[PDB]
């Protein structure tokens, strides 16, 4: 009949209406940017506020700033809607420690998130991309899968078995 | 010269990494973590996994046992210790008198010789009766674990590795990991767990006015999704014509509806799909009497349409005709969880599978998992060879005594190397007896006369009281395919190794 069909048509007028005021052209990365000048904030933070920031910072110098960058650009090349800067040392921070060499982290606008820091989180030698995108996406841009990095937590037999022990027959 | 004298250093060392964790008694080693912390782990895997080495030789060498147990899944240390043993003492006398070509190819003769020896000895099993398998698998389920419901456990194992089977494409294959799926759920007796002939999703219906309770379904399944728009292509094209805009959502109109009715066109009462669904597809479906089920993940459709009942192509669009028809059985939604529950069930033949148990509490229910996946993995490897081995050490040593008796028999021009791996083959034995606590020497040299004297068919060595018994009335036996898996993987990463 006349009455369904119509007002089916008239809500679809009404929603494509509705959606005329969608983005303005965000998608313009999608691809590794690099940048090694004096260019330190007034460029990433200088942006819209829907995106998606990742910064590295690094000496070129220790083999753990090499493996990481073909991760970060199979990353870059699948999802477009981010962005994704590299820099040498010197872009902020004007002194800075060899200690936690391989330094990466999210920027939002105005308070910085998920802030990665040292080798040792990273674990070393070991790191395959998809325990990248999983520790990425413990906070947004999440993809899909989860449990695939049963290295981290090893078992201990004692302590399990106790709990075991005293959780079965309880 | 000196390459091959360094490279064996690591791998000598990585294979002592981890020796005394085999056979039912075993040690248990600690790692220290550089802050402070403190894990004591038993699993080889866990410790040949964490520690990282440096020299690419050991890097291989570990990388090969990870390879092995992916497809496997029975042996990993074993293959490690009898490469290590052999590398060490076999080939430095003969490095020294530098003929490496002629040790390779005594390896290669050897290998052949001690695989068909290995093959010479074999006896055969029926599979016609499930007794005994349930039997051979309680044995073999017999490692450290806790003894909950394991008969149950065991049956429901075998049955679900029975039912996957083969479709008939290039002989016998079965396939554990991609059809048959664990869920635990918490409530009710622990009986009721149970093997399901058809197959679980977590979703629901998109609109509380379609049928659920159905009888004799014909299911299609497609993907991609049915709406479409297209916008990017054409974006801000005179954005002041409007009429551009009321034009293209007219024509799309026509191309919905057409798909619409290429897929009406049959009798599909199910649509599954993945992507996603508009509200004009869901209206002309509900203006006829179908259901649809939105957004199920790729594994799920993997499992439907692996003759679940359901034997469909999965074709993306402009089907044809017996592609959709299908002999399926009832199809439900049930509310035993916070979410519905989809069930399509009592089907015919079903390929798939899906496995559920009950508990009251998750960490039983996670221990009883780990405790059918072993036995599935062990029941899975016995179907591929139906013959069976004595083990315990008796084949190591009478492929040893077999090949110092062709040593003496022929008597070749490079039988020294020959005879080194004669006799160094057997450091399985010695390794057993130690973790005992008896004297090597004297069972060893107890285990040779016997061997020389009774050919020892069957007679083996106890790993729980150090005496030589007969393994006849004992009781332990392991299949075939595994051993000569080792023993291959064995020969190779030596000559690999030797080959820089
Ligand atoms: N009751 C027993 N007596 C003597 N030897 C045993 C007994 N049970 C197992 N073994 C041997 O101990 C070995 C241990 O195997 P396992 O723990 O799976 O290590 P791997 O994965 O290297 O085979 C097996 O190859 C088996 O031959």
């Amino acid at each position: 009949f006349n009455e369904e069909d119509e007002r089916a048509i008239e809500m679809y007028r009404r929603r494509r209406l509705a959606e005329w005021k969608a983005t303005k052209l965000k998608n313009k990365f999608g691809e590794v940017l690099e940048i090694s000048g004096k260019d330190y904030v007034q460029e990433v933070t200088k942006a819209g506020e829907g995106l998606w920031v990742i910064l590295h910072l690094y000496k070129q110098g220790i083999p753990l700033c090499a493996l990481i960058n073909q991760h970060l650009s199979g990353l870059a090349r699948k999802f477009p809607d981010v962005k994704f800067i590299k820099a040498i040392s010197t872009t902020c921070i004007p002194n800075y420690p060899d200690r936690n060499l391989p330094t990466i982290f999210v920027y939002l606008e105005g308070d910085i998130k998920a802030q990665f820091i040292g080798p040792l989180v990273f674990g070393g030698m070991n790191l395959t991309r998809d325990e990248l995108e999983w520790k990425l996406s413990e906070s947004g841009a999440i993809m899909t899968d989860l449990e695939e990095n049963p290295k981290k937590p090893i078992e201990d037999v004692l302590l399990s078995s106790v709990r075991r022990s005293v959780l079965m027959k309880r | 010269r000196k390459v091959q004298s360094g490279n064996i250093n690591a791998a000598k060392t990585i294979a002592d990494i981890i020796r005394t964790c085999l056979g039912p008694k075993s040690m248990m080693k600690m790692l220290l973590d550089p802050m402070g912390g403190i894990v004591m782990t038993n699993d080889g895997n866990a410790i040949l996994r964490e520690i990282q080495v440096q020299h690419p030789a050991a890097k291989s060498m570990i990388e090969i046992s990870r390879t092995q147990d992916e497809e496997v899944g029975d042996g990993t240390t074993s293959v490690i210790i009898l490469a290590g043993e052999m590398l060490s003492v076999a080939e430095h006398f003969l490095e020294q008198q530098m003929h490496p070509t002629v040790v390779i190819s005594a390896y290669r003769k050897a290998l052949d010789d001690m695989i068909s020896t290995l093959k010479k000895i074999s006896i055969p099993v029926d599979i016609s009766d499930s007794d005994m398998m349930l039997n051979i698998i309680n044995s073999s389920i017999t490692t450290k674990a806790i003894s909950r419901w394991s008969s149950l456990a065991c049956n429901i194992a075998l049955d679900a590795v029975k039912m996957v089977q083969f479709e008939e494409n290039g002989r016998k294959e079965i396939d554990i990991k991609k059809y048959a799926r664990v869920e635990k759920i918490p409530g009710g007796i622990i009986e009721d767990s149970c093997v399901l002939r058809g197959v679980m999703i977590n979703k629901d219906v998109t609109h509380p006015r379609m049928r659920r309770y159905i009888k004799n379904p014909r299911i299609v399944l497609l993907d991609s999704s049915l709406e479409y728009k297209k916008g990017e292509s054409q974006t801000d094209i005179e954005i002041t014509r409007e009429e551009d805009f009321t034009r293209i959502l007219q024509m799309e109109e026509e191309y919905i509806q057409q798909l619409c009715e290429d897929i009406i066109q049959l009798k599909p009462d199910v649509v599954i799909t993945e992507k996603g669904i508009s509200d004009l597809a869901q209206h002309y479906l509900m203006r006829a009497n179908i259901t649809a089920i939105r957004r199920v993940r790729k594994t799920d459709n993997n499992r439907i349409a692996r003759a679940c009942g359901a034997r469909i192509v999965s074709r993306p669009e402009e089907l044809r005709e017996d592609d959709v028809g299908t002999g399926a059985g009832l199809l439900e939604i049930k509310k035993i969880g916070d979410e519905y529950f989809t069930f399509i069930t009592d089907c015919k033949d079903p390929k798939a599978c899906t496995i559920l148990l009950r508990g009251a509490s998750k960490e039983i229910l996670s221990e009883v998992e780990r405790n059918l996946q072993d036995a599935m993995q062990v029941c899975r490897n016995v179907l591929l060879d139906p013959q069976l081995v004595p083990g315990g050490g008796a084949s190591e040593m009478a492929v040893a005594h077999a090949l110092t008796e062709k040593s003496k028999a022929m008597t070749g021009v490079e039988q020294w190397p020959y005879r080194a791996v004669a006799q160094a083959l057997e450091v399985i034995p010695r390794t057993l007896i130690q973790n005992c606590g008896a004297s090597t020497i004297r069972l060893l040299t107890s285990l040779r006369a016997k061997h020389t004297q009774e050919n020892c068919e069957t007679w083996g060595v106890n790993g729980e009281t150090g005496t030589l018994v007969d393994m006849k009335e004992l009781g332990i036996w392991e299949p075939l395919a595994v051993k000569l898996q080792t023993y291959k993987t064995a020969v190779e990463t030596a000559v690999l190794l030797l080959r820089i």
